[PDB]
């Protein structure tokens, strides 16, 4: 994740960093039969 | 139509791939398991 | 380093799922 | 690389698919990922030439079963066959 | 009957019925 060091809190090393804005959401992957539905496009529009 | 993608226990179920990729005297071994396999799916549906 | 840092979890609703394959079908469920 | 030929029953190994079959124009829109197009049964009925990114059909070319309409050996030698399933422009 | 009709490869060939 990038960290924002800005002139504004110079602080040290540690105390330099500026949280700013994110989110990431990780989730694991398991073995699964899906059924999934293709349109007329080949575009996955459904699944089940 | 399905029953044409299944190998019956050879290495593959294309039968060009069979032929292009073994040696001709080892390949009949192969061919065989289709041909007995392939056969059994063609007497089932006249059976039925 | 890093210092001065001040998980709950949330529902998957039908998200994740990738092409499997380069194939292309139309108006068909695989 | 050799040369695309359409229209003609032309067997063909593509990027590692191999069919016997006309490849002709086709207006399916295949997103820019896919390589090949299945229909309905595991068959290969749409390919993508890798040099020119065109999106070309596979059809099998032409298989039916002659029949003999005879009139009866005693009646006359004649006959007339009824080669089934083919356009008459390819049976010779 | 109209309204009953609309109601309703590979080494494989359908062979056409003779009564149309």
């Amino acid at each position: 994740l990038a960290l924002h060091r800005s002139y504004l809190t110079p602080g040290d090393s540690s105390s330099g960093w500026t949280a700013g804005a994110a989110a990431y959401y990780v989730g694991y992957l398991q073995p699964r039969t899906f059924l999934l539905k293709y349109n007329e496009n080949g575009t996955i529009t459904d699944a089940v | 139509v399905k029953q044409l993608s299944s190998n019956f226990g050879a290495i593959s179920s294309v039968l060009n791939d069979i032929l292009s990729r073994l040696d001709p005297p080892e390949a009949e071994v192969q061919i065989d398991r289709l041909i007995t396999g392939r056969l059994q799916s063609l007497q089932t549906y006249v059976t039925q | 380093n890093l210092t001065t840092r001040t998980p709950a979890y949330t529902n998957s609703f039908t998200r994740g799922v990738y092409y499997p394959d380069k194939v292309f079908r139309s108006s068909v469920l695989h | 690389s050799t040369n695309l030929v359409k229209n003609k029953c032309v067997n063909f190994n593509f990027n590692g698919l191999t069919g016997t079959g006309v490849l002709t124009e086709s207006n399916k829109k295949f997103l820019p990922f896919q390589q090949f197009g299945r229909d309905i049964a595991d068959t290969t009925d749409a390919v993508r030439d890798p040099q020119t990114l065109e999106i070309l059909d596979i059809t099998p070319c032409s298989f039916g079963g002659v029949s003999v309409i005879t009139p009866g050996t005693n009646t006359s030698n004649q006959v007339a066959v009824l080669y089934q399933d083919v356009n008459c422009t390819e049976v010779p | 009957e109209d309204l009953l009709f609309n109601k309703v490869f590979n080494g494989l060939t359908v062979l056409p019925p003779l009564l149309t």
